[PDB]
């Protein structure tokens, strides 16, 4: 609650340490358009 | 669409702080102590309310539900990170920082703010007339 | 409510009170959200259906919801808490 | 080099070509650590 009036040291490295967990895991998660989103399907190729 | 979001709590408490002070004289490190009872059921309900109506669609299906998951999970974080953010560093940062053409802009946002409040007293005395117009819009 | 409960005020009086020193907040965080969908909804070219399509709405439910719950809400807050 | 061959490691090779950068992030980590301890941005040193 009211605690962190008295020592900004504390809230700023709360902060830093966020960003810094933020920015070191944003250059290692995929890109892409969209999730994966499609149902599934299977094919069964036969011939004759 | 959480940019406009994430700030609200911060920009509340930074609101207060200034109001609490403009209209009483104290400073900023005493301010703050004093703005931060006043409105912690506030800010501890916008990010409730606003992060509580995007969970209930994390459980729907088809591609819809998977599409829909996607905006659940950040706006949610979003919020409990915001939620954080302004109830632990942003009274750090009003306590340290906040020290103790733009003319045109006060009196006209007072003027606005003193006629509006005029409006409202004379709204709140014929309710039943401002039922069916409420009605109507439904 | 706040006001009502801890205050010992009147109702009329505390719904006044309240709303006249909560428009300042209500107007910052309405068109810091407001502003910042402009950039989806004004958007061209290169996968902009999808920006419009997101943003378009709540640009105008944000401008709408701002614009007529400062002057409704009073409304069925008193008559509901006179009524229950 | 001759005429049309190619190159392909593979077993240890193909494995160990596909430290610091952890541990820079390990010793910035705990002076962040350390600073919110005590509060003096001199402190941890």
């Amino acid at each position: 609650p009211n605690f962190f009036i008295d020592r900004p040291i504390f809230a700023w490295v709360i902060a830093i340490i966020i960003m810094l967990a933020g920015g070191l895991a944003i250059l290692k998660l995929p890109v892409a358009q969209y999730p994966t989103i499609a149902p599934p399907a299977v094919t069964i190729s036969a011939s004759y | 669409l959480a940019i406009g979001l994430l700030v609200d709590d911060a920009i509340v408490v930074v609101e207060n702080v200034e109001r609490v002070m403009a209209e009483e004289g104290l400073p900023p490190k005493e301010a703050t102590r004093k703005s931060m009872g006043q409105i912690q059921g506030a800010l501890v309900g916008i990010a409730m309310v606003l992060s509580a109506v995007f969970v209930p669609m994390a459980f729907f299906g088809g591609s819809t539900g998977a599409i829909y998951r996607q905006f659940s999970i950040t706006i949610v974080s979003a919020m409990a990170l915001s939620v954080l953010v302004a109830l632990i560093l942003t009274p750090a940062l009003c306590a340290t920082m906040l020290k103790p053409f733009f003319g045109w802009f006060n009196r006209m946002f007072e003027k606005s703010t003193h006629h509006y409040t005029d409006s409202v007293g004379g709204i709140l005395r014929s309710t039943g007339r401002y039922l069916v117009l409420y009605l109507i819009i439904v | 409510k706040d006001l009502m409960d801890k205050e010992g005020k009147g109702l009329i009086e505390a719904t006044l009170d309240a709303v006249r020193m909560r428009l300042r907040p209500i107007l910052m965080t309405s068109l810091a959200f407001i502003l910042g969908v402009m950039p989806l909804v004004i958007s061209t070219g290169a996968g902009s259906g999808a920006q419009n399509a997101v943003g378009t709405g709540v640009m105008g439910g944000m401008v709408t919801a701002t614009v007529l719950a400062i002057f409704f809400v009073p409304v069925f807050f008193v008559v509901v808490r006179r009524r229950f | 080099l001759p005429t049309g061959v190619g190159y392909d490691w593979t077993g240890m090779s193909y494995q160990e070509r596909l430290a610091p950068s952890l541990y820079a992030i390990s010793l910035i980590v705990v002076f962040l650590c350390l600073a919110a301890l005590y509060e003096s941005w001199s402190i941890p040193f």
